[PDB]
RNA sequence: UUGUUACGCGGAGAGCCCAACUGUUUAAUAAAAACGUAGUGUCGCGCUGUGGUAGUAUAGCCAGUGAACGCGACAUGAAUC
RNA sequence: CGCGGCAACGCAUACUAUUUUUCUCCGCCAAUCUUAUACCGUUGGUAGGGAUCUCUUUCCUACAUGACAGUACUAAUACCCAGGGAAACUGGUCAUCAGGCGAACUGCGGCGUUCUGCUGGCAAAACAUAGCUGUUAUGUCAAUGGCUAUUGGAUUGGU
C-alpha cells in the first residue's frame, strides 16, 4: 500500500496554512495587575477567521487585536480591569460577572490570550460560582472549571449565522479555502484503488469492511467512524 | 413594469441550484445589500463591508454586528440580559 | 451679550489655533461683512525655568510674544473667565492700526505690550492665561 | 533653460562670474534672442528692435559674444 | 508611413514600470517615452480625506522643494485637516476643563465640612 | 426574380437511458455513465487534548497567526416526493 | 534673525532624540468624461513626383518640435472655507443620489489633478524642393470636427 491522504496532512508540505495576508494573533493584552481604559481604533476583517477583529489602542499607544463583540463600534471605550462595569464590549474576570449570560474570548488559563468561544455568533455561558473556579458552559454542551482570576469578553461574538446562506457554487468554496489551507475537494475513499485507501477496489463500489474503528487502530488504519459509541439517525435525545 | 414574477434578486442564478435553495438565498441577498439606519450620524447609509463589519459611508464609521444583516436577534437578546442587571442593585 | 471685551477665549482654527487670547472691541461693516471682534493673544509661551544659570538663559524664557488679529466668532471658542482693572484697558486702547497695516506701526504696538503683559507674568496674576494647554 | 522678461535682469545676470558667453541671434517678426549661457541653465531674453541697438553695450565688455 | 516603435529599455513585460506613450521627435520618428509614476500625496488619520495645500509628487523629490510647500502653517499641519484639528482643540480643552473643574469641585465640597 | 451574390455564418423536430448543472481525467488506442461539486447525514476531540509526522537531540514539526457557526475522519451526491 | 488671510490657505527658514501618522501602497469587473498617439474626416493651399486615345482643376508623398523650465486667463470636476438658512421640497447623474452633522446660490474664495492658449528649449537642428562647387536660397501654412480605436488620467458604481 501507499501512505494515504489522512497520513500525509502530517509531513505538511503543501497542507500548511495560508498564512499571509492574516494581520496578526488575536488575543487579549499580557495581565500586568486597577481598570484600563482603551479605545476602539478600527475594526477590520482577516481571512480565514469569519469574526472579525477590533484592534485596541491602551494609550505610546500600546496594541491589541481583540476579536470582536457584537454592538461594538469605532471610537467606544473598552474597559479591561475588575472594577469595570457591564457593557458589551468591557473585559472583566469571572469573579465579577453575574451567572447565565453570554460571554465570548474566555480564556483557559489567566494571562493567556483567549481559548474557548472565539468563532462568529458563539458564546460561552456561566453555570454558577464554586469559590475559585467559575463553572461555565462551551458551546457544544460541555462544562468546564476555570479560575476567576482570568478574563472574558462580554456579549457574543459577531458575524453571526453564516452558515445559514448555502454556497450554490464549487467556485465560493474555492475562495473559501483559498484563505484557509488546501484540503479540498474531497476524492471519496471507496472510489480509489485498493492501494491507495482502506475502502477502495473491488468490482462494484462498496466498503466490504465494517467501516467503524477503534482509538487502539493504527496509522493508515484509522479511517472512517472512529470510536462509534453510536451510529445512524440520532432520532431524539 | 416588475418583470419577473416570483423570482426576485436570485434571477441571476438562472435555472441551477433547485428551487428550494433560492427561496433560501432570496431572504438573505436581499438583506445583505440592504441599505440600514446609523445610529450616530442618524443618516440612512449603513453598507455591509466585509462578513461581520458594517461601515457607514457618511460617519466615517464602522460597527460589528451579524453576517447578512447588523442585528443579530441573540445579540440583541444579550444587551437585554445586561441592561436588567446593570439596572437591578 | 457673551462678547465683551473682559473675556478670554481660544482660537479654533487659523494659524494660531489652540492658542489663548482676549477680546478687545467685540463688534457689520463695509471692510468686511460678517460678524468680527478684534482680539489679542500670545504666540509662545514662557516656559519654566530652574535656578540654575541665573540671568541670561531666564530673560529668553521671561519674553512672551504676541499677536493680534480680527476673528469671526464662528472661529473663536469662548470661555467661563473674565478679566479682573486700568490695565485691562490699556493694552487694547491702541490696536486696530497695527491690524490694518504697516509693519512698522504694527510691530510698534507688540514690542509695547510684550513688556507692559510680560509684568503680569512677574506677579503670578493671569496664570491660566499664561499657560498653554496640551492636545 | 529659462526665459528672463526684463532687460535689467539679464544684466545682473550677465555679471555673476558664472556666465562664458551670450550668443546673438535673429528670430521671427524681426525679434532677436540674446542668449546668455550659464553653467547651471540657458538665460533667453527676446527683445523688439526698438531696444535691440541699447542692450548689447549695455552687455559686459569682457563677456565673449557670438554673432549668428 | 510606418509609425510602429520599438521599447528602447531592455526589459520585455509591461510592468506598470515599464509602461510607455508614442511622442512625435524634432526629426519625426515616433518613440517610446516612459510613464513616470503616480502619486496619491498626503491623505489625512481621521477620515481618510486629501489635505489641501502640497502637490502629490514623490516624497523624494518633496524634499528638493521648498520648506513653504511642504507643509500646511498652522499646528497638526500636514497630519490633520482643519475640523478635525478643530474637534481636537474642542475636546481636549473640556476634558481638562472639567478635569480643572473637577479640582475646584473637591477643593469647594470638602470645605462644607469644616464650616 | 437576383441580391447574408465572393468571404464568413445553426440542418430542425419527436421519444427513451445515464449524470443534475460550470468543471476534472488514463502525456502516446478509453473524455465517459467515471472523478468532482453544492445539498443532506453520521462519527471523534474542549488543548497536559485530537488527527498526523519525525527520530535520538528530552530535536520540534503540520493542522495552529487555530478553538465546536471550529478542526479532523467517512458516506451519499442539485431540487421535488 | 517671522510675517500675510475672518477662513480654506499663502510666503524666506535649523538640528538630535522619542513617539505618532502619511507617501512608497496595491484584488477583479462595469460605466461615463477627456489629453496624447494613430486613423477617417469636412474647408482650402504650395512644393515635387505618377498618370493621359478619351475623361479626371485629378492621384500619391510632405505639411513636423524631445526631456526639461516658466505664468496668463479662459473651464472643468473632487474637497474644503466665508456669507446664505432650504416642503408649494430643491439641486444633480449615463446610473445609484445629495442636503439643518447646513442644500440651492454668491465670491473676480482656497487647493489638488487634468485642460486650452502663449512662450523659453527652437531652428542654429531635422526634412522637402531649386541652383552652385562644400554651401546659398525659399518653404514646412490657415481653419476645425470625430458617432472611430488604443493608451494615460479623472469621476463613480457593483461584487
Amino acid at each position: 500500500g501507499h501512505i494515504v491522504r489522512a497520513q500525509r496532512r502530517g509531513n505538511g508540505s503543501v497542507f500548511q496554512a495560508h498564512t499571509h495576508h492574516r494581520v496578526g494573533p488575536a488575543k487579549f493584552r499580557a495581565l500586568d495587575a486597577s481598570v484600563i481604559s482603551g479605545m476602539v481604533k478600527e475594526i477590520i476583517h482577516d481571512p480565514g477567521r469569519g469574526a472579525p477583529l477590533a484592534k485596541l489602542i491602551y494609550k505610546g499607544f500600546d496594541s491589541a487585536l481583540v476579536i470582536a463583540p457584537e454592538g461594538i463600534h469605532t471610537g467606544q471605550f473598552i474597559k479591561c480591569g475588575a472594577q469595570a462595569d457591564l457593557h458589551i464590549g468591557n473585559i472583566l474576570p469571572l469573579a465579577q460577572i453575574p451567572e447565565g449570560t453570554e460571554i465570548c474570548n474566555v480564556e483557559h488559563r489567566p494571562g493567556d490570550g483567549g481559548r474557548y468561544g472565539r468563532c462568529s455568533g458563539d458564546s460561552c455561558r456561566v453555570i454558577g460560582h464554586t469559590e475559585n473556579y467559575t463553572r461555565i458552559q462551551l458551546p457544544s454542551g460541555r462544562k468546564a472549571l476555570v479560575s476567576n482570576i482570568c478574563r472574558a469578553t462580554l456579549g457574543i461574538v459577531a458575524g453571526g449565522g453564516r452558515p445559514e446562506k448555502p454556497l450554490l457554487k464549487a467556485g465560493n468554496v474555492h475562495y473559501k479555502y483559498k484563505a484557509k489551507r488546501h484540503t479540498w475537494p474531497v476524492v471519496c475513499g471507496i472510489k480509489m484503488n485498493p492501494v491507495d485507501h482502506r475502502h477502495g477496489g473491488g468490482s462494484h463500489q462498496h466498503m466490504g469492511a465494517p467501516g467503524t474503528v477503534a482509538r487502539s487502530a493504527r496509522p493508515g488504519q484509522k479511517l472512517g467512524l472512529i470510536a462509534s459509541r453510536r451510529t445512524g439517525r440520532r432520532r431524539g435525545t | 413594469a416588475r418583470r419577473t414574477k416570483k423570482v426576485g434578486i436570485c434571477g441571476k442564478y438562472g435555472v441551477r441550484y433547485g428551487a428550494s435553495l433560492r427561496k433560501t438565498i432570496k431572504k438573505i441577498e436581499i438583506s445583505q445589500r440592504k441599505k440600514y439606519p446609523c445610529a450616530f450620524c442618524g443618516k440612512d447609509s449603513v453598507k455591509r463591508n466585509a462578513v461581520g463589519i458594517w461601515t457607514c459611508t457618511k460617519c466615517g464609521k464602522a460597527v460589528a454586528g451579524g453576517a447578512y444583516t447588523p442585528t443579530t436577534p441573540a445579540a440583541l437578546t444579550a444587551r437585554a440580559a445586561y441592561k436588567r442587571i446593570r439596572e437591578a442593585q | 451679550s457673551l462678547l465683551q471685551a473682559g473675556r478670554f477665549v481660544v482660537m479654533l482654527q487659523g494659524r494660531h489655533a489652540g492658542k489663548k487670547a482676549v477680546v478687545l472691541a467685540a463688534y457689520g461693516t463695509e471692510d468686511r461683512k460678517f460678524p468680527y471682534a478684534i482680539v489679542m493673544g500670545i504666540e509662545k509661551y514662557p516656559k519654566k525655568v530652574t535656578k540654575d544659570m541665573p540671568t541670561e538663559v531666564l530673560v529668553k524664557k521671561t519674553q512672551v510674544k504676541l499677536f493680534v488679529k480680527a476673528v469671526n466668532f464662528n472661529h473663536v471658542m469662548l470661555t467661563r473667565h473674565n478679566v479682573k482693572e486700568d490695565f485691562f484697558k490699556k493694552i487694547s486702547v491702541e490696536k486696530v492700526v497695527a491690524a490694518l497695516k504697516d509693519a512698522p506701526a504694527k510691530k510698534a504696538l507688540l514690542t509695547e505690550y510684550a513688556a507692559v503683559l510680560r509684568q503680569k507674568y512677574l506677579n503670578n496674576k493671569m496664570a491660566w492665561f499664561f499657560k498653554p494647554l496640551q492636545f | 533653460p529659462k526665459q528672463v522678461t526684463t532687460p535689467k535682469e539679464f544684466l545682473a545676470l550677465a555679471a555673476r562670474s558664472d556666465a562664458k558667453w551670450v550668443k546673438v541671434k535673429k528670430a521671427s517678426d524681426d525679434n532677436t534672442k540674446f542668449k546668455l549661457r550659464t553653467t547651471k541653465y540657458l538665460y533667453t531674453l527676446s527683445v523688439k528692435p526698438k531696444f535691440v541697438e541699447l542692450v548689447q553695450n549695455s552687455i559686459p565688455e569682457s563677456l565673449e559674444v557670438i554673432v549668428l | 508611413v510606418d509609425n510602429r516603435y520599438t521599447l528602447r529599455r531592455s526589459l520585455g513585460f509591461h510592468t506598470i514600470r515599464n509602461r510607455v506613450a508614442p511622442v512625435r521627435t524634432p526629426g519625426n520618428k515616433l518613440v517610446a517615452h516612459y510613464i513616470a509614476k503616480r502619486q496619491n500625496g498626503p491623505h489625512c488619520a481621521e477620515t481618510g480625506k486629501r489635505i489641501n495645500g502640497i502637490k502629490c509628487v514623490k516624497t523624494c523629490e518633496l524634499r528638493r522643494m521648498k520648506k513653504n510647500q511642504r507643509t500646511v502653517s498652522r499646528p497638526y499641519g500636514g497630519v490633520y485637516c482643519g475640523s478635525v484639528v478643530k474637534d481636537r482643540i474642542i475636546n481636549a480643552f473640556m476634558e481638562e476643563e472639567a478635569r480643572a473643574a473637577q479640582e475646584r469641585k473637591m477643593a469647594n465640597e470638602q470645605k462644607k465640612k469644616g464650616k
